[PDB]
């Protein structure tokens, strides 16, 4: 499965007549919905899954990278904000930005500086991805190849063909993960373990009913 | 106070100007000069180029 | 005296700007020289 | 060479022991300038003042 | 085969070989000071680091230089980790992390019994 | 008449000079808009019909839910606060959510109890629209028929034809009136009856350009 | 087409040196063409003209846009008695009681009506955006969105080098003002002051009325 026919596809068994024709089921995470039709034009079906794979990969990077400084609080370790969305404003703090609870660590104190080496270096690595760079030119504008896979896990194409299914599944939920962490931080106000937290506590009365008549027009 | 005056020499206000208007008139004088002169430009010979100044 | 004040700025900046647009108007091949 | 020049000047005005401030309280004396006005409205009002 | 790209350009590749190895290369002094005749023949440019600097005629035939090569490669590479050795525990001693003998004379001094 | 090259069109007289040649007249609803160029592939134009039409149908049922709890509202019938935009906060009162006013009827507490029952209802019957089943398979995706047409209307097809323009034109305002009735109610706070009476009171003083400086940003 | 640098295969690219190779639609002959087409949404030559149009009368509203609301907050900086200098706040002017005098002075226009005004921006502004799709005086069988003759009065559209260089410059002229229309909508829905007023704040320390003073107005809570 997850090529050709027999696939699995996104209405499980009701769903052998919602697939359109061009999403045949030789690309990875090819569940065949495109309900609003958006990718009819091959040339423009090749740009989407262009963009589908990097906000899958800054997503899987975005949901661990938002979730680590606040299971270290857990286990005590003192961070100075350990919630992800207020993390950033603590450059304007006394101490500054310390990498852990140790001020022998990159101890940031200035928010432009910090800005400006990330537009050169940040610049420079997404116009590589385009083009081409030192670790090679002619490449898989998705899948490079050798500098960025050293252990050699793209070999045996049956086992490649499948380790990109894992990575779009994986990323898929990262992209849906990362869309909860907005929502239920804009909504609430807390982070996600501890809201997590919250509704391990007492299910039945914390859930987003309990925060349903928030956004009412009070006018 | 018999009289009124600038009070404006000890000051040190920039070019001299101590009224907006006179900002308007060192500003819009200059950009209808310029506006000629960019004009007429097309006459003045086309130096795009690599070396075309007078050289030596 | 205002009135005054804005007529000079308006007489000085037009020939200020007649010298400074007019040495840029290629002067250097206003010459009877030939190459 | 000489933008590097003049930043000599600036450091040795603010880390280097500073230089001599005759406008200094009760007589003149070494200060070390610690918040140097770099305001640009302060900075260029000087060039385009009258002599 | 690695077709690669250049890291600000867009072309990649080397530099150029010619400005350190064969017979025109950089030298431990420059043209003024020092011809292409006083080069000692055991020094031709086929070797990285050859400035040709050899005052005190150590070095005989190319030979006896390959050894002292094994002897001048393996000094660097154990010192280049030293001065990383040396500098970091010593900041981030003075930063706040307790090392507790950061600082590389007395480190052993610091583990005694 | 409504159909062909000589329908009318959106602008009236000054339309014909800017009508896009992939619309033409054989699709019900065209009045010659596709300005912005979206529909000009005809696979997605399959598509973005659907999706018109399925929003018309819920706009439709929806503006008329609208008003109902507030029109008897004005005519004396008993309700726990029926406006429709802070009507679904009834749930949470103390006597369940009862359909009129009267307790023997519906009486529901437990929103979970509601909401997977809905989620399960609704997602066997939004499969069913897409793929078919028990109540048809292989018939047209908007207009099925027969198990949806009862009343045998869908017959004498210069009739059809004209019925599913009436579909649409109903369907559009319908549309048009809920995106009327969401930013009425996000800008004032009340119902649109509430609102309609009180454009009434005084049409000259009280419409929309007195809210007009309610969004401006103090700080 | 000639070798003007900015249409055919040598053009400027978007990224530089990093761009490489343009789409294989944006061949370099429209202006403004620096070949950024990332997410390809006008792969459709009939849907890529459509854009056109879309971003130059952008362009030409940004454009008026960007001018119109500085130019009474610029001038209401120096004594002009305006109602409000402010563009986002100048609108609101209808309803004070002196109506809206243009220029601050009350022997011009002297608004009172809010819907006589947009009783009749409604009867002009239907008939010459209808003029502009056809038809209308000053033109009939035309181009969409280069017209001509009575819309370029001055004649300084002739020469076929000079108005393909020139359509380069209307153009990014226009991305250049709808960027930064585009700026003046963030930078008032968080500054909450007039754009000068924001400018003139941070000649005075740049240091600190930098955008990073108001990075925690939006705090949930
Ligand atoms: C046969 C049962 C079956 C059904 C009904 C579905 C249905 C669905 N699958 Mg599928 N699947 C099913 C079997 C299977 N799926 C999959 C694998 C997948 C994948 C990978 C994905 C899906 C997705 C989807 C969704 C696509 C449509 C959508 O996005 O709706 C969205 C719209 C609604 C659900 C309706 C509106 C939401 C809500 C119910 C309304 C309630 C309103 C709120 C209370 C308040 C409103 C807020 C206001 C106030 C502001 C849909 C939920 C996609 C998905 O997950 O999308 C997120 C998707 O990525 N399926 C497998 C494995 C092969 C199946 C096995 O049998
Ligand atoms: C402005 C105040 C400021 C100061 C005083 C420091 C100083 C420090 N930084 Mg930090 N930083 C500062 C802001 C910032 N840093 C960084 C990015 C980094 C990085 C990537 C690193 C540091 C490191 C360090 C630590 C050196 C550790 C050591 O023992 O030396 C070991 C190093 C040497 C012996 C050679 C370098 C000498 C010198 C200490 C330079 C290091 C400092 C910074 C690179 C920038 C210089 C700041 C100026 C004002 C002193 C030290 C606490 C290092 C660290 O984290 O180690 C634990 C490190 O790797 N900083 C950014 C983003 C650009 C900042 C902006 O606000
Ligand atoms: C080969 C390089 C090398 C250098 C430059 C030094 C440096 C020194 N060691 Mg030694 N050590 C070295 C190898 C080693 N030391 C030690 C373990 C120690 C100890 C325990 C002590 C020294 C001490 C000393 C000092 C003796 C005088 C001197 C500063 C003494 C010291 O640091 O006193 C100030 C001391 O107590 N070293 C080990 C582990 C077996 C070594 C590995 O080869
Ligand atoms: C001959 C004159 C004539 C004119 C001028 C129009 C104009 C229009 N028709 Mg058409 N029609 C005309 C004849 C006819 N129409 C139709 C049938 C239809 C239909 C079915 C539809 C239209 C629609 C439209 C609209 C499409 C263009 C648009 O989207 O505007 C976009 C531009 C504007 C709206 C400009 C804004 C004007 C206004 C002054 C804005 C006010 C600004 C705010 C006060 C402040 C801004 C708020 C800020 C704070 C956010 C437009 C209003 C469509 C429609 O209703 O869309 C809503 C539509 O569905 N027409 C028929 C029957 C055949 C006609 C007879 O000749
Ligand atoms: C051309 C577009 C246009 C825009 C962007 C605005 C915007 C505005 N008008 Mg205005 N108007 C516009 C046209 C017109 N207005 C008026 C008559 C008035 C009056 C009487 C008043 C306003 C007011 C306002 C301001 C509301 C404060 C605010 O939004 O908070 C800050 C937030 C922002 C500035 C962000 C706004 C950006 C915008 C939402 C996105 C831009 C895209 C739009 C959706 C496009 C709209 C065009 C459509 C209608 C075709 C706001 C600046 C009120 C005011 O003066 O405020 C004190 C007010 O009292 N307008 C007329 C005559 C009928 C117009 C003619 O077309
Ligand atoms: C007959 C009255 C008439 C009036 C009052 C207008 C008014 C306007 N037209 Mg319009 N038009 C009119 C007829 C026509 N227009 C157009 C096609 C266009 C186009 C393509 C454009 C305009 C634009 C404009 C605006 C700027 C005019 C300008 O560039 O001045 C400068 C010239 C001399 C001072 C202005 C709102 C421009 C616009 O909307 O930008 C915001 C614009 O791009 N008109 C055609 C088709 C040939 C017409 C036919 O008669
Ligand atoms: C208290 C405060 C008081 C403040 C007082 C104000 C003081 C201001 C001091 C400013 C001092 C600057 C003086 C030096 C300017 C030098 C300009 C220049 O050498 O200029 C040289 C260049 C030449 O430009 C080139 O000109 C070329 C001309 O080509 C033409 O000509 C060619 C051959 O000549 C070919 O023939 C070709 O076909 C043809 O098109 C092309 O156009 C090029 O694209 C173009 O880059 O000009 C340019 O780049 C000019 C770029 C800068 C322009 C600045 C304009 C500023 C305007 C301010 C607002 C004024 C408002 C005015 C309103 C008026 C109405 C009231
Ligand atoms: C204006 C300064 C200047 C310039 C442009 C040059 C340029 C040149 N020199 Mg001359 N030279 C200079 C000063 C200068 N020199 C001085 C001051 C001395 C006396 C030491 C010499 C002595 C000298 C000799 C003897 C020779 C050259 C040679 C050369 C050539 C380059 C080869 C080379 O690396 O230089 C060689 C010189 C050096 C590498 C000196 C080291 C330079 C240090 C590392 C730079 C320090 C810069 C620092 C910021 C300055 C401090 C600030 C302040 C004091 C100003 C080139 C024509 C060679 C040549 O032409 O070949 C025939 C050559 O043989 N130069
Ligand atoms: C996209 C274009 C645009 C738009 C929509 C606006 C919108 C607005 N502007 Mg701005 N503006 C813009 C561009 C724009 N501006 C640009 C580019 C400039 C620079 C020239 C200005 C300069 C400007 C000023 C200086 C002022 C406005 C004002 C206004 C407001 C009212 C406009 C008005 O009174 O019209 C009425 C204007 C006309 C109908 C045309 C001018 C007619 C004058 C009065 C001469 C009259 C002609 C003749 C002598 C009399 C007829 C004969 C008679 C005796 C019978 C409104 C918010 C006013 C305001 O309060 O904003 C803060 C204001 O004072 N605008
Ligand atoms: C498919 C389809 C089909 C049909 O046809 C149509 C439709 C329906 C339309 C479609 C759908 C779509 C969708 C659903 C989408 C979504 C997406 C997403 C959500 C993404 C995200 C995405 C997301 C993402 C990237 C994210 C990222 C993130 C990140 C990096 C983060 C970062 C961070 C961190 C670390 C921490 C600190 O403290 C801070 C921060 C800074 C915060």
């Amino acid at each position: 499965e997850f090529y050709g026919p027999n696939r699995a596809k996104w209405l499980g068994p009701y769903s052998e007549n919602a697939t359109p024709a061009y999403l045949t089921g030789e690309f990875p995470g090819d569940y065949g919905w495109d309900t609003a039709g958006l990718s009819a034009d091959p040339e423009t079906f090749k740009r989407y899954r262009e963009l589908e794979l990097i906000h899958a990969r800054w997503a899987m990077l975005g949901a661990l990278g938002c979730i680590t400084p606040e299971l270290l609080a857990k286990s005590g370790t003192q961070f100075g904000e350990a919630v992800w969305f207020k993390a950033g404003a603590q450059i304007f703090s006394e101490g500054g930005l310390d990498y852990l609870g140790n001020p022998s660590l990159v101890h940031a104190q200035n928010i432009v500086a910090t800005l400006a080496v990330q537009v050169i270096l940040m610049g420079l690595v997404e116009g590589y991805r385009v083009n081409g760079g030192p670790a090679g030119e002619g490449l898989d504008p998705l899948y490079p190849g050798e500098s960025f896979d050293p252990l050699g896990l793209a070999d045996d194409p049956d086992t490649f063909a499948e380790l990109k299914v894992k990575e779009i599944k994986n990323g898929r939920l990262a992209m849906f993960s990362m869309f909860g962490f907005f929502v239920q931080a804009i909504v609430t106000g807390k982070g996600p373990i501890q809201n997590l937290d919250d509704h391990l506590s007492n299910p039945t009365v914390n859930n987003a009913f309990a925060f349903a008549t928030k956004f009412t027009p009070s006018a | 106070l018999v009289d009124e005056r600038m009070n404006g020499d000890g000051t040190g206000r920039p070019f001299g100007v101590n009224d907006p208007v006179l900002g308007w008139v060192l500003l819009g004088v200059f950009g209808t000069m310029w506006a000629i002169w960019f004009i007429g430009q097309k006459d003045l010979g086309d130096f795009e180029d690599a070396d075309d100044g007078l050289k030596l | 005296m205002l009135t005054l004040k804005i007529f000079v700025y308006t007489v000085v900046t037009f020939f200020v700007c007649l010298f400074i647009f007019g040495f840029l108007s290629n002067d250097p091949a206003r010459n009877p020289g030939k190459n | 060479m000489l933008g590097l020049g003049a930043w000599l000047l600036v450091w040795k005005a603010m880390y280097f022991g500073g230089v001599y401030d005759t406008w200094a309280p009760g007589g003149g004396d070494v200060r070390v300038i610690t918040n140097p006005t770099t305001n640009a409205a302060v900075i260029f009002g000087y060039l385009v003042k009258s002599p | 085969g690695k077709a690669t790209r250049g890291w600000l350009g867009g072309q990649g590749g080397a530099a150029d070989l010619d400005k350190w190895y064969g017979p025109d290369r950089k030298l431990f002094l420059p043209s003024g000071l020092y011809d292409r005749s006083e080069i000692p023949e055991y020094l031709n440019g086929e070797l990285a680091g050859d400035y040709g600097y050899d005052p005190l005629g150590l070095g005989k035939d190319p030979e006896t230089v390959a050894k002292y090569r094994e002897n001048e490669l393996l000094h660097a590479r154990w010192a280049m980790l030293a001065a990383a050795g040396i500098l970091i525990p010593e900041g981030l001693q003075a930063n706040g992390a307790n090392i507790k003998g950061g600082t590389w004379f007395e480190t052993g001094a610091e583990m005694l019994n």
